[PDB]
């Protein structure tokens, strides 16, 4: 009906390329890489580990998850999988490597987001 | 590890559920394990099948004073998903769910005489000692909206552990 | 080379006559928000300079030359010829 679904995609582009930063992929064999790409890294402060509320002992690890240009994953041939790492090459991240766990469903035209899992 | 070799021996049963050896569903890739959390890459792949195991610290029965010999009821919490039918909501999970069921009883099921029908896969291979399935459950999820079939299953598996070689 | 430049501009003027179109209708965003919570605001297009920059491309594609004729750069001024 209206041509929302293409600025949308703008919207999303725009954001991307003002927001991303570069990023390493290593696939879980480490057999491919793939380097500078442009990923957007949300992390949020979570202590977790605890079972159910047994006492025990909580570590402080991230709420977080990547988000990609899928034109850009197709572009470079870079096919995203559980255990893949992201590491993030930018000056001041300290190389953080981020572990792909699961995809969430791709609502969109321009982007894809992975939940990810801190590793160093 | 006992427990891991356990584990990994229920899944490579299970990833057997394939069309190549009889059954309606192939898993074969797809018994996951150690994820609480399933995405697009695999939602994106249905039927799959997941055991976790149930997060409560349970006491075994010993078999002697310096406790070091038990049984454990080691609760897996097997579930699976498949993709519905959106007339038909549940229907499509029973059918996995009876899979999933008549290939575990291998492991444990005797023919009418007393003895083993399989067995090699019987208790695999005297790793475990039991096999109760519990009543499983199929339901739709209790909030939220989906096209994905739940069924729950929980799997008491009884083996003996002895700490000095766990 | 000419006539790339020349089909560069032909899909320039095409994407900025649409632009022009939804500007003078009141469609040109300027704001957009995605269910996402993610928000991108633009410079508002001006109707003058969009107009212009439409006749700088549309001259070029007329042009023989159309990356010279674009910039215009180097310019010299009118005379006058008289009877």
């Amino acid at each position: 009906a209206s041509n929302f679904a293409a600025i949308k995609a703008k919207a999303r582009r725009d954001v991307h390329a003002s927001l991303s930063v570069p990023a390493r992929y290593e696939n879980y064999s480490q057999d491919v890489i793939v380097e500078d790409l442009s990923v957007r890294w949300h992390n949020k402060i979570a202590i977790m580990g605890d079972l159910e509320n047994g006492g025990y002992a909580n570590i402080v690890e991230g709420i977080e998850r990547i988000i990609f240009t899928r034109e850009e994953l197709a572009v470079k041939g870079v096919v995203l999988s559980e255990g893949d790492s992201i590491i993030m090459t930018a000056e001041g991240y300290e190389n953080a490597r981020l572990v792909l766990k699961t995809q969430e469903p791709i609502v969109g035209p321009v982007e894809v987001v992975w939940q990810v899992a801190r590793a160093d | 590890s006992q427990r891991l070799d356990i584990l990994k021996a229920l899944t490579a049963h299970l990833e057997q559920i394939t069309i190549a050896n009889g059954y309606a569903y192939d898993l074969k890739g797809k018994v996951y394990r150690g994820r609480d959390r399933f995405g697009a890459d695999f939602t994106s792949r249905l039927p799959i099948v997941s055991i976790l195991e149930a997060k409560a610290t349970d006491y075994g029965s010993f078999a002697n004073e310096e406790q070091t010999v038990r049984m454990d009821d080691w609760v897996l919490l097997v579930q699976g998903w498949v993709k519905d039918d959106p007339r038909n909501p549940t229907d499509p999970a029973y059918e996995l769910l009876a899979e999933v069921e008549k290939r575990l009883a291998m492991l444990v099921a005797k023919d009418e005489q007393g003895q083993p029908m399989y067995p090699a896969l019987y208790r695999l291979g005297g790793k475990i000692a039991k096999l109760t399935l519990a009543q499983p459950v199929v339901r739709p999820p209790e909030d939220g909206l989906s096209d994905t079939a739940f069924f729950f299953l929980p799997v008491r598996v009884g083996l003996k552990v002895d700490i000095r070689n766990p | 080379t000419p006539e790339e430049c020349r089909a560069q501009y032909r899909l320039m003027l095409k994407e900025a006559m649409d632009a022009y179109h939804q500007l003078n209708l009141g469609g040109s965003v300027r704001v957009v928000v995605d269910q996402n919570s993610e928000r991108v605001e633009y410079t508002a297009a001006n109707r003058q300079s969009l107009w212009a920059y439409i006749v700088r491309l549309q001259n070029a594609i007329n042009s023989d030359n159309p990356c010279a004729a674009f910039m215009g750069l180097p310019s010299s001024p009118a005379g006058f010829l008289f009877p």
